[PDB]
């Protein structure tokens, strides 16, 4: 028997009793008292007994003597009992301490502070002196344990459930006491050869546990170990039931196992921090609950933005560690973190899988700061919730091929050498990332530049395939604040992989995906650019074929000198595929290769930059959807180019198509569209070499505010097998509003066509070069102008029509309609060409024309020119109607024709009309009227010969002013054998009436001829005429 | 698209180089006309286009300028010239219109 | 020479609905689209509606979508321009012009009176 001898009290009110030899017992009066022992040593069979007034009853017991306390028996309290010993504390085998608050400690306290319910500890302590627990400490429930020393090592148990563990190794500690229980403990100060071992067993069921170990040295000397086990089960306390810390220096080797599970909620949550953390083989950090899982954190927080854990600088975890944070039954998993600011090498498992019976997977977090080596395996799957997440984040990280990478872990493994990286560059293991796409698990993979000077740019590089042939749907992100270079297929055959190459949101780099790198997603989304942060990323491809199956591929990212690039063969199978670009200088989207990009739904590029092009397709580029549209602006260059000397573009839309762009340079193309669709709005568009197909309607719209020509078409077959193509230019400069050149035709053959050219100024309306072949059911061209001419057909030009044809023009000066060229225009059942002019004349046929149709109607009107013009010294004018012919204006000049008509009537109602060097033709009426204003002639025929062949010729013409109200000159020939010919002559002033000079054979059955005049002659037959008449002549005047 | 006049009135002599300049809310190229209303209600149009006469149009009107500015200039100011000159523009749908500029004699 | 003739004056009670008529001459009427412009009392000017002859095809202002509705006879060479629901509001001058697409609005009609 070997009991505390020495005993004195010191401050307090209170006794001290030996009753038995075995027995020593202690009355507590006061709440507080000191008392001060030589020695403070229980034997076996030793018990010492306290007996104070509640259990909040505080007792000191410093030692100021002798040795190490040897506690080997029973010490029992009712209160709290506080034993300080600065040359140690030892508690061997089965000794029991049970009270409701008991504190060991090495640091001296001053009285001073005691009495006053101070209770810090800090000095007085021998050098090396340890506090060892090889026994059992206890508390009642509330109580609580602490253990401060140099030293501290637990080889027996401690139980303090519902209260506090708390084994410290700094200079001063600080414990914060309030109502009997133990609220809060301030651990601070380093000191020398600092360490806390617990191999036993540590119990703090629905409490806490710190473990804090504050080292001056140990640059990798062991200062916090726990390899024993450590219980803090029940709710989860969000300042952690389990709480490590390893202070600023020192190696936190763990090997036990850490439980904060909850059974019947939420488990608990376990916080390691430190400077240098390595988790063995044998370590179990678990955070399960059966409502959910805990969390836990191992060297910092999420991202190490949690400012109440410190940021390891080194994390390794050693392969067969194991962290558990996965639902048991039903509920979300939990988080576990591994961060590090230097170096984290990760071989462990992690679990993070939901509930069984319902809740999401939980998040998984490996990242560092510096190098990563994460080659573990991590589970986050859920069995009826949504997929968990693993998270990564390094410096820069490059997926690598298999785990053969010479690691360091058990083999040729000195201890804390591990702490050591030698793989520069954070290597990941594609059979990692496999499995988590295997599992049903999402992975996440991030970079951040570092400061400038380091190579570590923020890029990532898969040198390594990606599969995912099992597991439901998975997602798989990639956002680098460098680049995102992909040398490697990333395929999945079984579920959906929704690929997102992200760039970082502040992100300087590019994306490129070249060395035959196919992704294939079996219907997941790939989204490469961000989307609409205006994240300068240029997205170079090469040999790229990127199939989504039934998933969606969006593009995105703005590159000053190339937006997007395109090269080599490429192919893009997705439902939609959407291509987004930007750029400066070059062009925002160039496809330079072969580029088949397939789509089931929709196909949508769009660009814009201020010099280069927006849109500029160079390569055998094929691009099949049911609707695709590019849209591109552009300031100094182009829209939509798609010229190449070599390189054809093949588009295919099975229901119609849509350009748009200030300028849209449309070449050598091949589209079949259902409604084809372009619209410049800038610099007009360009159709040239392509043979555009529609099956329905197509509407070319453009307009140009430069010289060059609104709708350009040259060598184009446009087609529209049932629809009708509507053309409409605009040309406010010197331009011409529509131009047609080269072999163009054009096909509406169930339609119509609307050509619609608006000029301005000195630009001239709708132009005809070359040979153009309209063929429609229905052609009609509109054209206005100013000074240039509303409509020209300069160059030859065939006009077939199953119905009609009609053009329109209205020019101020210029000429409404000219035809200076071999024009066709052949119809079916109706022609009609109405003009209108101020200065120019309203319609100016020139060239060898022909206009065959059953109805001719010519029409124009002109303040000081000529409406109906058809006059040219080798121009032969030819007018194949069956049916009436109508010529309605103030000025008709018919000049070297050859006109065959069914029925004919001029009308001329200002000018007069003349008539000369023609051969007409009409089988009934002729009927040619003309009232003049002016001195010009009213009716002028000379070297015409006239015929009916069952009709009467009927001339009427009205002369206001001094010009001949119907003036025959030359050779005119009137034959109209089975009718009547009536030429009725009304001069006025000094105007004469019916004029003939020459040699005029008037051959008919009936002739009458009437005049009407006030100073002139009615009738003046001055040179040779001739009438014959198979039954009367009738003249008269006045 | 919102036409802009200034100033809404103005004020000159027999003969005065007059000028009624014609603000747009952007660049609308050209298309600007120069309707001037007699005071009776016939409207008329002199100058369609930035510089470009109508045909009842005597020399001494004349515009110029390009993008947002526009002035209409009546060289010699005579008493049939007064009236309100709505200067009109066409570039974007739906066309508006001036907000009216009486030239009044002093 | 190229008119452009309207009806008179037209008086009516709020609510009420009328017909403006657009009667052309001395030029082409197929040539041309009509044009319908409104001077609001002293507020400026403001465009309507055009409706082009050749196809009847039409052009509204948003603002009179719902208020004007423009008709085409091309053998009377008119255009009646329809309205409904009329208020005080609208009491204006009513103008329709002859427009071409360059020229734009060359001759204007000599306006009617449509007090509401
Ligand atoms: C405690 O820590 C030491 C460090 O060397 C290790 O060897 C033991 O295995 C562990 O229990
Ligand atoms: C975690 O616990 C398991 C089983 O309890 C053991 O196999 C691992 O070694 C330890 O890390
Ligand atoms: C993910 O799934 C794979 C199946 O390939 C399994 O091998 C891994 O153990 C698991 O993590
Ligand atoms: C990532 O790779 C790029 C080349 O694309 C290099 O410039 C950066 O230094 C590195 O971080
Ligand atoms: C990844 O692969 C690239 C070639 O694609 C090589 O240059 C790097 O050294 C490697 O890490
Ligand atoms: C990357 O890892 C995968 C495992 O799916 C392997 O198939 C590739 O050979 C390696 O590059
Ligand atoms: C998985 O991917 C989907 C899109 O398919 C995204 O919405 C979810 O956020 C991600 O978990
Ligand atoms: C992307 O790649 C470029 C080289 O072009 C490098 O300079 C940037 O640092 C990285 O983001
Ligand atoms: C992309 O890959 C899927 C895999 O199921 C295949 O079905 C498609 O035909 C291919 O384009
Ligand atoms: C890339 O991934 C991000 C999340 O990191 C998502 O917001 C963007 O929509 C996708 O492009
Ligand atoms: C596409 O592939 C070719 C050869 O197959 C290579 O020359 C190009 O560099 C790459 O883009
Ligand atoms: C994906 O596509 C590339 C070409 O882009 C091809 O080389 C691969 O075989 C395919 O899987
Ligand atoms: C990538 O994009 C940058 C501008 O963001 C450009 O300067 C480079 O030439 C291009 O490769
Ligand atoms: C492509 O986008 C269309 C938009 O209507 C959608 O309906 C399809 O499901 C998608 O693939
Ligand atoms: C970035 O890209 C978008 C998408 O077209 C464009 O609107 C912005 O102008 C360009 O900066
Ligand atoms: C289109 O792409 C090519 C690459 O072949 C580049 O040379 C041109 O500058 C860009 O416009
Ligand atoms: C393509 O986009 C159109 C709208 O532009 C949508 O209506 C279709 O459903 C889609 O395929
Ligand atoms: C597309 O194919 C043509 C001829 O087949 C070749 O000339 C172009 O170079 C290629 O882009
Ligand atoms: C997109 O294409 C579909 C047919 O695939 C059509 O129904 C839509 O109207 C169009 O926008
Ligand atoms: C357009 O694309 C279709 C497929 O829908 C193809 O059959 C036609 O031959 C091509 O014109
Ligand atoms: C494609 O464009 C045409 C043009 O009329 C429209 O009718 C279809 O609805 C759209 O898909
Ligand atoms: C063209 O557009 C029509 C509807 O406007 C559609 O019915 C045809 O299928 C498409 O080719
Ligand atoms: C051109 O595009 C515009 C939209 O900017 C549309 O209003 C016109 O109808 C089309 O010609
Ligand atoms: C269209 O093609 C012709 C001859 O094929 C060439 O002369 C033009 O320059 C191009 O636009
Ligand atoms: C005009 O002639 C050229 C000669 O090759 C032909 O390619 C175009 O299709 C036709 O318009
Ligand atoms: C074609 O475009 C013109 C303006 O250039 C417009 O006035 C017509 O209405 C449209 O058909
Ligand atoms: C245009 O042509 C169609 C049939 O082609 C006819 O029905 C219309 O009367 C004509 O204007
Ligand atoms: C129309 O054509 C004539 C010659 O036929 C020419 O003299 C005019 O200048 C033009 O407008
Ligand atoms: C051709 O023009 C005539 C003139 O009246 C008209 O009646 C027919 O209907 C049209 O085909
Ligand atoms: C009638 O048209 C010819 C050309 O066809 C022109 O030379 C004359 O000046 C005009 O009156
Ligand atoms: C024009 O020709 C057609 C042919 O039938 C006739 O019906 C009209 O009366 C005539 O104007
Ligand atoms: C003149 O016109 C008729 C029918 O009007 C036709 O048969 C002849 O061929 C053409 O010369
Ligand atoms: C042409 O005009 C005549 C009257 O002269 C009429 O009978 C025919 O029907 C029309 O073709
Ligand atoms: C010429 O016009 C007449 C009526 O004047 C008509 O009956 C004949 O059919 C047409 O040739
Ligand atoms: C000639 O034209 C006039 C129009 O002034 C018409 O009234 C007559 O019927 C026609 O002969
Ligand atoms: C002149 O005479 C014709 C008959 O020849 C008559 O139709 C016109 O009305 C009259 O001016
Ligand atoms: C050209 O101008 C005419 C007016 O003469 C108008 O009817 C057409 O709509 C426009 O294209
Ligand atoms: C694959 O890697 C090679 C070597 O670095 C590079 O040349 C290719 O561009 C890339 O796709």
């Amino acid at each position: 028997a070997n009991l505390p001898t020495g005993g004195q009290i010191v401050a307090g009110s209170g006794s001290i009793q030996t009753p038995s030899g075995n027995q020593m017992n202690i009355h507590q009066n006061s709440q507080n008292m000191v008392a001060n022992w030589n020695s403070f040593d229980i034997g076996k069979g030793n018990t010492v007994q306290f007996d104070q007034p509640s259990s909040s009853a505080v007792a000191l017991n410093r030692v100021v003597g002798g040795g190490e306390s040897q506690i080997m028996g029973n010490l029992k309290a009712n209160g709290q009992v506080f034993l300080v010993n600065p040359n140690g504390v030892l508690f061997g085998e089965g000794a029991s301490v049970s009270t409701s608050g008991f504190v060991a400690s090495t640091r001296d306290i001053k009285n001073d502070d005691f009495m006053n319910r101070r209770y810090t500890f800090s000095g007085g302590q021998k050098a090396g002196a340890a506090i060892v627990n090889q026994g059992e400490l206890t508390t009642n429930a509330g109580g609580y344990i602490v253990l401060a020393a140099d030293r501290v090592s637990n080889s027996g148990t401690i139980r303090t459930p519902g209260g506090k563990t708390v084994l410290a190794a700094s200079e001063r500690i600080t414990l914060q006491l309030d109502n009997g229980g133990l609220m809060s403990v301030q651990v601070t100060g380093d000191v020398v050869n600092a360490l806390v071992e617990n191999r036993g067993l540590v119990s703090a069921r629905d409490g806490q546990v710190y473990l804090t170990a504050l080292g001056r040295g140990m640059l990798m000397n062991t200062v916090l170990n726990v390899s024993g086990v450590v219980e803090a089960s029940g709710m989860h306390r969000q300042d952690g039931n389990i709480v490590l810390d390893g202070g600023d220096s020192g190696v936190v080797h763990l090997s036990g196992t850490l439980q904060a599970d909850n059974a019947s909620g939420q488990g608990g949550k376990v916080v390691v921090q430190g400077k240098n953390i390595l988790l063995d083989k044998g370590s179990n950090i678990t955070a399960t609950g059966g409502q959910g899982g805990g969390e836990v954190y191992v060297g910092g927080g999420w991202q190490g933005k949690d400012s109440n854990i410190r940021n390891a600088d080194k994390v390794v975890m050693q392969g067969g560690a194991r962290i558990d944070v996965s639902a048991t039954q039903q509920g979300n998993g939990g988080t576990a973190v591994l961060w590090s600011d230097s170096y984290t090498n990760f071989h462990g498992q992690i679990g993070a899988k939901g509930g069984e019976t319902g809740g999401n997977g939980g998040r998984v977090e490996t990242s560092s700061h510096g190098n990563l080596q994460a080659f573990g395996t991590v589970s986050a799957s859920a069995k009826k919730g949504k997929a968990g997440n693993w998270l990564l984040d390094s410096a820069d990280i490059t997926i690598v091929n298999g785990s053969n990478v010479s690691k360091t872990e058990t083999t040729q493994s000195p201890p804390h050498t591990q702490f050591a990286p030698t793989a520069a560059g954070s290597a990941v293991s594609n059979t990692s990332i496999n499995n988590r796409l295997n599992n049903g698990t999402s992975v996440t993979i991030l970079t951040h530049r570092t400061r400038t000077g380091t190579a570590q740019g923020g890029n990532i590089t898969v040198n390594a395939a990606i599969n995912k042939g099992n597991g439901s749907d998975v997602n798989l992100t990639l956002q680098a604040g460098g680049n995102i270079t992909v040398n490697n297929s990333i395929t999945s055959t079984e579920g959906k992989l929704n690929v997102n190459l992200s760039g970082a949101r502040t992100s300087n780099g590019s994306i490129t995906i070249s060395n035959n790198a196919n992704i294939t997603t079996n219907g997941g989304d790939i989204t490469v650019g961000t989307t609409n942060t205006s994240n300068r990323v240029n997205i170079s491809i090469n040999n790229t074929t990127l199939n989504a199956s039934n998933g969606n591929i969006q593009l995105t990212g703005t590159g000053t000198d190339s937006g997007i690039l395109f090269a080599g063969n490429n192919r893009l199978t997705a439902s939609n595929i959407a291509l987004t670009g930007n750029s400066t200088s070059g062009n925002a989207i160039n496809l330079t290769g072969t580029a088949t990009l397939n789509a089931t739904n929709n196909i949508t590029l769009t660009g814009s930059s201020t010099s280069g092009n927006a849109i500029n397709l160079k390569g055998n580029n094929t691009l099949t959807a049911s609707n695709i549209t590019l849209t591109g602006e552009s300031t100094s260059g182009n829209a939509i180019n798609h010229t190449d000397t070599t390189g054809t573009t093949t588009l295919n839309a099975t229901n119609n198509i849509t350009m748009q762009g200030t300028r849209v340079q449309i070449k050598h193309s091949n589209i079949t569209a259902g409604n084809f669709a372009l619209n410049a709005t800038v610099a007009g568009s360009e159709i040239s070499n392509t043979t555009l197909t529609a099956t329905n309607n197509i509407n070319l719209a453009a307009k140009t505010n430069s010289a060059s020509s609104g709708v350009y078409l040259k060598d184009a077959r446009i087609t529209s097998t049932n629809g009708s193509i509507t053309a409409n230019g605009t040309a406010t400069a010197n331009g011409k509003a529509t131009h047609l050149d080269g072999n163009v035709t054009l096909n509406a053959s169930n339609g119509r066509i609307k050509l619609t050219g608006n000029g301005h100024g000195s630009a001239s309306g709708i132009l005809f070069a070359g040979n153009n072949r309209l063929t429609a059911s229905n052609i009609a061209l509109t054209g206005n102008s100013t000074s240039g001419n509303a409509i020209n057909l300069t160059g030859t030009a065939t006009l077939n029509a199953t119905n009609d044809i009609t053009l329109t023009g209205s020019s101020t000066s210029g000429n409404a309609i000219n035809l200076t060229g071999t024009a066709t225009l052949n119809a079916t059942n109706n022609i009609t060409l109405t003009g209108s002019s101020t200065s120019g004349n309203a319609i100016n046929l020139k060239g060898n024309n022909t206009l065959t149709a059953s109805n001719i109607t010519l029409t124009g009107e002109s303040t000081s020119g000529n409406a109906i013009n058809l006059t040219d010294t080798t121009g032969t004018t030819t007018l194949n109607a069956t049916n009436n012919i109508t010529m309605q204006g103030t000025r008709v000049q018919i000049k070297h024709s050859n006109i065959t008509a069914g029925n004919f009537a001029l009308n001329a109602t200002v000018a007069g009309s003349e008539i000369s060097n023609t051969t007409l033709t009409a089988t009934n009426n002729i009927n040619l009227a003309a009232k003049t204003n002016s001195a010009s002639s009213g009716v002028y025929l000379k070297d015409a010969r006239i015929t009916s062949t069952n009709g009467s010729i009927t001339a009427n013409g009205t002369a206001t002013a001094n010009g001949k109200a119907t003036h025959l000159d030359g050779n005119v020939t009137l034959n109209a054998s089975n009718g009547r010919i009536k030429l009725t002559g009304n001069g006025h002033g000094s105007a004469s009436g019916i004029l003939f000079a020459g040699n005029n054979r008037l051959t008919a059955s009936n002739i009458a001829l009437t005049g009407n005049s006030t100073s002139g002659n009615a009738i003046n037959l001055t040179g040779t005429a001739t009438l014959n008449a198979t039954n009367d002549i009738t003249l008269t005047g006045s | 698209i919102q036409m802009t006049q200034s100033p809404s009135s103005l004020s000159a002599s027999l003969g005065d180089r007059v000028t009624i300049s014609c603000s747009a809310s952007q660049g609308i190229s050209n298309y600007l006309n120069w309707y001037q209303q007699k005071p009776d209600g016939i409207v008329k149009l002199l100058i369609f286009y930035t510089s470009s006469l109508h045909s009842g149009v005597p020399s001494r009107f004349s515009g110029s300028g390009s993008g947002t500015d526009y002035s209409l200039t009546i060289s010699n100011l005579e008493p049939e010239d007064i009236a309100t000159y709505y200067c009109q523009q066409y570039s974007n749908l739906p066309w508006t219109f001036g907000g009216g500029t009486k030239l009044e004699i002093k | 020479e190229v008119q452009l003739q309207q009806s008179g004056a037209e008086l009516v009670r709020p609510g009420s609905s009328v017909k403006l008529s657009c009667k052309a001459s001395g030029y082409i009427f197929t040539n041309y689209w009509i044009h319908w412009v409104r001077q609001r009392p002293i507020q400026g000017l403001e465009w309507i509606g055009n409706i082009d002859p050749s196809e009847s095809e039409t052009h509204y202002n948003q603002n009179f979508k719902d208020k004007a509705t423009l008709t085409v006879d091309k053998s009377s060479s008119t255009v009646y321009m329809h309205l409904s629901s009329l208020t005080s509001e609208d009491s204006s001058v009513y103008y329709c012009a002859r427009g071409t697409a360059v020229v734009d609005f060359d001759y204007w009609g000599q306006g009617t009176t449509l007090t509401v």
